[PDB]
């Protein structure tokens, strides 16, 4: 039995969106300045509910009027998957961010809206409160960023020693701060924002030692790829983005080792075969 | 894992010896859950209105099937918590009496 | 004063965010007592600490100060009662000390 | 089919010789009837003036569908072992006609009240296509061909070189 | 083989499935590479008793 | 042929390295510092007292 | 053409069991029929062979391979039966509609097991006033991997990883620390 | 589908027209 | 916690060794051993703690 | 089916209720036979070793298909708006 | 290639004339483990549980039908290393005896 | 009979993959820039030879490593395709690059790869050892641009006796070499990488005026362009690019003429129906 | 200190990346023993080098000079028994240092 | 195809100097 | 096989150690009498893992 | 190492030239010229190393 809900926050309250309807959603993670996107369908919605969401979510308000000092803009939705049996729950939290664009791809008689999310789509934020440092260290640089955000922040590399004359007041909205993290400095240490985590590190390192996952069984064969190993999985909450893996194969015996994650494609469909999580990961030193 | 307040036949609260309240657990308390959801009418839950058993809509009345009346009292049997299903649902009418007799198959 | 999901297993791991601390304990039966190994931020911070009721976890001073925090159970740690029964809490630093004023005058 | 005089009243029809170790397998399924289907396909291609050439042509698997009584559990329960089977090619001989390189596709029972003792199935086989039928192979354990490894990625042991001295010294 | 679990920061003990992995891949490694320690044989007996 | 000699001279090329030579070429090689290869014989028992 | 005489050791009695009660359900289950096709995948486009190497050397080559290039789909069986009690009926409909269930069918001298309903067909026609015809299908979720795993015991389980992401603050009567105190301090 | 694509390459406009 | 614990030593010895010598009196003296130096040890160490 | 009773010997075998009003339609429809067939779908997954998790199972709609004779006009017209009626179960 | 620790009829470990262990390989060894693990109840491995024979469950009980017997007695067969399959088993049964008789087809 | 080859180049040696394989080679030239491409879906690949092909062919040991100073750096492989009847051959060389990506496109029971090469992907040169010419004349610089690339060079056009101030003192590496002799004079004047020959002329003339080829049998119609004609045809081991074609056609009389050759799609599957290349022509001066 | 991944084929070639250098070797059986062909590099360091327990192959200064390392084999090379009993480690510079300075006063 | 499109595009940002 | 306390002057338990003796009395007179314990003997290996 | 090394040069000789004077008589005259000058001439040449 999957478990996949859709929570939305709207000022009545969250609706949660169960696997009863017919949802099917594809998030795409990985670890750029890029904001992770999630496009999920839902069919199945009621007159009431589709009249309660695709109202909420809107362009305007912003543009042609004011209607806008903090949050509520644009809905926030969090997303809630994992397996359930004999009772036990597995749901882990996969994505959280902000809808963009509403649409409908199939008509009648199934009205079934797809609505398509970024993390991080507050990007309209108070247009930088607080100054950029003048002169300051990478570290620091980084903490004012994952503050004015209001993310916590993992900063985890040899680079936050080094001073920077001035670093990013070119900067216009909170978005492009991430960019210009992730601009300076960028053969290996490329930063990016998880869910509510800002991680700052180099690519060859893993964002918790301790916090290895052990893979076994897999969905087809890990193969090689240019820079470490590829494998789809079988949804497990424990694998993040980052995340160290610690590959066992058996069709494959020559990608044994351990690695840590790039990328990642969640393919979740209640309702529908494709339940997999595809890990791109690179060697781990 | 059903739990219930002990009752007797006269359906109220009855006690025990030292003047306490039994909490049934179980095997027993599905039985009793199942015997107290048998005899609730429909509509007398104000929560849930088409809960209940259809004592006068499809039992006690001249109708032409009973077949209404054997899926309102599954429903009102499967209804309770830790019932999973029925066995056998034995339906006799004798000259005035319409005997019903339940096998639920409770995991606990 | 945030309370930490539990699962009804004999052996489980549990990290999180909180505090602005990343705490992880792995809760494991041993023998008829539960003991716990907690790590903040991917460093060990202590293994085999016995879990009782009130008593707090991480019970030295170095593994609480600068406003750390702490974690304390209802009750004696009972793993076939997590969930619905035993709850485990974490305490910040301010609430922490006041549960300390308030346990040692006892 | 002519070809061999046997001069012997007591052939065997069919025969699953496990490839390796040379073994009958399942040497009591009573067969009804087998089928050995081949396969190609063709690569036609219009071309400007109305005409049409054929190009080349791949040589697809064969497949053989033997339909079998099984009167024994035993018997079933190797066939199910057959299908089970991932790392052993079975030879297939059903009249003076043999394919090597078989593993089971596909297994079909069927118990119904016309046959109450035995059970009726339906093997089918496919043919494990290979670049060389013909490999080439060598007597004396010396002389291979060399197969590399490429990149490795040594892994890592902590002994020093204290305990690999006292294990040359033992 | 058994590690440390005494170490510094208090007593570190592991699960049982590693402790008899453990046990197993010791006895592996002294009776012989290819010896069958299957629970009901005399080895596996012995590999159960000492990860008891 | 053609494969035999090419085996046996590579059998034989660095052969008068004592640290990689083998056999009566390392015993020819250990022999002029007085280090002999021994003899394999075997106990030698006389005079056995056999009853019947 | 005593039925009841049936074999000792491939009994022709149809029992499916429940995975969790371990129990036989849907007994009186008049079974006219069963079919159970168990299929396979084998490689389609030509393996590679790397001869000029030496005896059984290519043989372990080889079988790896052909380890590696067949998959194997479960099993799936088509019972055909006759219903004749209005219960049974019930109780195959309502395992159906439940999301989760897993039975053990055992058949003649089958025993598949870990089978969950795929299909269910209920013909009712004028031929067969009483009772009525069933044609249930069912597939292997998962096929028969030994678990030797680590059991007879709460302990000396693996651990196994709850990764918490956000963590709630409270309920229920308390006030902070002195709540936690008092609640503590109640040895309850 | 490139159609998510293109609704991807989109998100890069913040609330500064600059302009 | 609360369901049992076992750890018995003995637990490692099957059905089959019911008349045996050998594995049943290895085990056996093993088992002692480890009873004489962990539960006795620890035993008379909480009584010199006392 | 067994398991209930009649002791009725004018007992109707099928009846269409429309689910609001709770009342009788098409009550002359001459049925020859039922066919209710359930569907589900599995979720097939093969992975790595030679093996395929079916994962879950997702419910599909039941189907009936109803083999009848209409003697009637009325009735025939009762089906067409029967088929025509999108508003009621 | 399976080894395994030559033992008696008694299931005990029986060293040679010069007191010490044969460890007996391949075909010997397999026949051995293959009568070891026959003779194990179920439930006795406090690390596998769900192994080894039903000896009280499906044997020695008022069992209805001994496809359970042959089942639980063809996995004990083939948890057995280097096994394969089964060539034949038989159930045979005398007046108050479970005669059975196995063919494994052990690969060496 | 095609008679289809991917011959690696690899520290033991060349590993031919033949035909008997099945092998799916997609190639796209141009009189561009760019840098032609060649997908490579391969099949029936065993253990042994996946981990001597894909674990060789990796994006690393330049990044996170040293291990560069020439070749070796990254495997350089060649296609080499045809017919076979009577006992005589045909096989051409279609494609020669090194290799930029490798991904798995077919799970089990087919473990299929599906690798991406480049020519000339050994941009991972020497920084431009030679400095390029301060005041030289177009034919100069490009003669140097070759010498530079290793590659021998047939320059032929009009622009050569022109003088240039500076001609490419801003470029980076090697690749950019052809950027720059691309970037100037590019109305006409297209310069591209044939192979192993790098190519500077006219894109109104053909590079090989006695090598024109008589097309008379085509897959379709030889049909009209905004540019010239455009074809499909089954592979015929004399047709490169930049080169003259004399097509004659019978379904559209109005096309027949001498055309040069722009683009080039080899589509080359040994087990699969598509054996064709398309050309793209524009008519010649 | 690093064991190397072998596989029990008679005749087998191995590169990897160990020691800030590009090794290669190339392991056959030559009539009833053992050789190795080592290249480092690119360039081919050795060829026909006997392998024999605890005898570096590298032999000659010129070669595992300097700080290059060396490998050695716990026992007489075999390769039917190669990944299971029969080992070849890779020493860095330091500890093939502290080998020779073990092996030379035996 | 979308996917060979996107690799190509990123092939041609990889040149050794990263700035 | 004996734990050494240091009374009052090095507060310590110390063990003893040397059990190999013990361990291989145990194997002797319950597995047999005449065991050969000698080392490269499947036994020998046996008695030196337990007692390690 | 182990299992064998052949290098017999006879090998090359099938049981049909049996009874062949010929190929047999090429295949034993350049065996024993094989054997005189590479076998025997190392055995000589180990005498003069020893």
């Amino acid at each position: 039995k999957r478990i996949l809900r859709v929570t939305f926050n709207m000022p009545y309250g969250p609706e949660v969106i169960r696997e009863d309807l017919d949802v099917r959603v594809r998030i795409m993670k990985a670890a750029l300045r890029i904001q992770n996107r999630a496009t999920m369908e839902i069919f199945g919605l009621t007159t009431q509910l589709r009249e309660s969401l695709l109202s909420q979510f809107t362009a305007w308000k912003h543009r042609q009027r004011q209607v806008g000092r903090e949050d509520e803009l644009m809905i926030k939705v969090s997303v809630e998957a994992g397996y359930s049996d004999q009772g036990r729950e597995q749901v882990s939290r996969v994505f959280v961010g902000e809808v963009a664009i509403v649409d409908i791809i199939s008509p009648p008689p199934d009205i079934g809206i797809r609505i398509q999310c970024y993390t991080r789509q507050i990007d309209r934020t108070k247009t930088i409160r607080n100054m950029p440092p003048a002169n300051t260290t990478f570290v620091k640089f980084v903490e004012w960023g994952a503050n004015e955000m209001g993310l916590n922040f993992i900063c985890d590399t040899s680079y936050n020693d080094q001073v920077l004359k001035n670093p990013g007041r070119s900067i216009t909205v909170a978005s492009a701060i991430l960019a210009s993290i992730q601009d300076m400095y960028m053969p290996d240490v490329a930063a990016f924002v998880d869910d509510d985590i800002l991680i700052v590190k180099d690519r060859d390192k893993v964002i918790r030692p301790d916090e290895v996952t052990n893979v076994n069984s897999f969905v087809g064969i890990p193969s090689w790829s240019e820079w470490g190993v590829e494998f789809q999985c079988l949804f497990e909450p424990s694998i993040r983005v980052a995340g160290g893996v610690a590959v066992e194969s058996l069709m494959n015996p020559s990608v044994n080792g351990n690695y840590v994650i790039t990328a990642l494609e969640y393919d979740l469909a209640s309702r529908d075969r494709p339940f997999y999580i595809k890990v791109m990961g690179s060697p781990a030193a | 894992s059903t739990s219930t307040i002990r009752t007797g036949t006269n359906n109220d609260i009855l006690l025990d010896d030292n003047g306490n309240m039994v909490i049934l657990r179980d095997v027993e308390a599905c039985a009793q859950d199942v015997r107290a959801a048998m005899l609730m009418r429909t509509g007398e839950n104000i929560f849930d209105v088409n809960s209940g058993v259809g004592y006068f809509e499809y039992i006690f009345s001249p109708q032409k099937s009973y077949d209404d009346a054997r899926k309102s009292i599954a429903d009102a049997i499967l209804s309770s918590p830790d019932v999973t299903g029925i066995e056998q649902l034995d339906i006799d009418i004798t000259g005035e009496v319409f005997g019903v007799d339940a096998k639920v198959i409770t995991i606990h | 004063m945030k309370k930490i999901p539990l699962t009804a297993v004999p052996n489980q791991a549990i990290s999180f965010n909180a505090g602005s601390s990343y705490w992880k304990i792995r809760l494991y039966q041993n023998m008829d007592m539960m003991n716990a190994d907690i790590s903040r931020d991917g460093v060990i911070v202590c293994h085999g600490v016995r879990c009782f009721g009130g008593i707090p976890l991480l019970q030295y001073s170095r593994q609480y100060r600068p406003d750390y925090g702490n974690f304390v159970f209802d009750r004696d740690a009972d793993w076939t009662l997590f969930g619905d029964g035993i709850n485990l809490f974490y305490l910040d630093g301010a609430e922490f000390a006041e549960y300390q004023a308030l346990a040692t005058r006892k | 089919m002519l070809g061999i005089f046997t001069s012997l009243l007591s052939s065997r029809s069919f025969s699953i010789v496990d490839q390796n170790t040379n073994q009958l397998v399942a040497a009591d399924l009573r067969i009804s009837r087998v089928n050995t289907r081949f396969s190609s396909v063709g690569q036609r291609h219009m071309l400007e003036d109305g005409k049409t050439k054929m190009d080349s042509r791949t040589i697809h698997p064969m497949e053989i569908i033997v339909e079998v009584f099984c009167p024994s559990i035993d018997v079933v329960d190797q066939i199910n072992q057959l299908l089970l089977d991932r790392d052993t090619l079975y030879k297939v001989i059903t009249r003076g006609m043999v394919f090597e390189r078989m593993m089971c596709t596909s297994e079909a029972l069927n118990q119904t009240p016309d046959m109450i003792s035995a059970t009726p199935a339906r093997l089918t086989f496919s043919q494990v296509l290979v670049q060389n039928p013909k490999p080439i192979m060598f007597r004396n354990a010396g002389d291979s061909s060399m197969i590399d490894r490429g990149l490795a990625l040594a892994e890592d042991v902590v002994g020093s070189a204290g305990d690999l001295f006292d294990y040359a010294v033992n | 083989a058994n590690y440390n679990y005494i170490v510094d920061t208090g007593v570190i003990v592991a699960d049982t499935a590693d402790v008899l992995s453990d046990v197993e891949a010791e006895f592996r490694a002294a009776l012989g590479a290819n010896i069958n320690l299957a629970a009901s044989t005399p080895q596996g007996s012995l590999v159960a008793a000492e990860a008891i | 042929a053609r494969s035999s000699v090419m085996r046996n001279e590579a059998r034989i090329a660095n052969t008068i390295n004592p640290n990689v030579s083998f056999g009566t070429f390392l015993d020819a090689i250990c022999a002029l510092m007085g280090i002999e290869r021994g003899s394999d014989l075997s106990t030698f028992g006389y005079g056995v007292q056999v009853t019947g | 053409m005593n039925s009841f005489l049936k074999s000792i050791l491939n009994t022709p009695t149809l029992t499916i069991r429940d995975d969790v009660t371990k129990l036989p359900v849907w007994k009186s289950l008049q079974v006219k029929k069963v079919e159970i096709y168990s299929p396979a995948s084998v490689v389609s486009k030509p393996l590679a062979t790397k001869d000029q190497t030496e005896a059984q050397v290519y043989t372990e080559a080889l079988d790896i391979d052909v380890k590696n290039g067949k998959i194997i789909q479960p099993v799936r069986l088509r019972i055909n039966a006759i219903c004749p009690d209005l219960s049974t009926v019930e109780s195959i409909m309502n395992a159906f509609n439940d999301n989760t269930s897993t039975f053990a069918i055992t058949s003649k001298s089958i025993l598949a097991d870990k089978m969950a309903i795929m299909t269910l067909d209920v013909d009712q026609s004028p031929d067969m006033l009483n009772a009525a015809e069933i044609n249930m299908e069912f597939e292997q979720v998962e096929p028969p991997v030994l678990n030797e795993f680590d059991p007879a015991f709460p302990q000396d389980s693996p651990t196994y990883g709850v990764q918490i992401q956000s963590l709630s603050d409270a309920n229920l009567l308390d006030l902070g620390a002195i709540g936690d105190s008092i609640s503590s301090a109640a040895k309850s | 589908q490139l159609t998510t694509a293109i609704q991807d390459a989109q998100n890069d406009s913040a609330t500064k027209i600059l302009y | 916690t609360l369901p049992a614990y076992n750890s018995d030593i003995q637990q490692a010895l099957k059905w089959l060794h019911n008349q045996a010598p050998g594995i049943t009196g290895l085990i056996q003296r093993k088992a002692q051993w480890y009873d004489r130096f962990s539960r006795q040890f620890w035993a008379n160490w909480e009584r010199d703690v006392f």
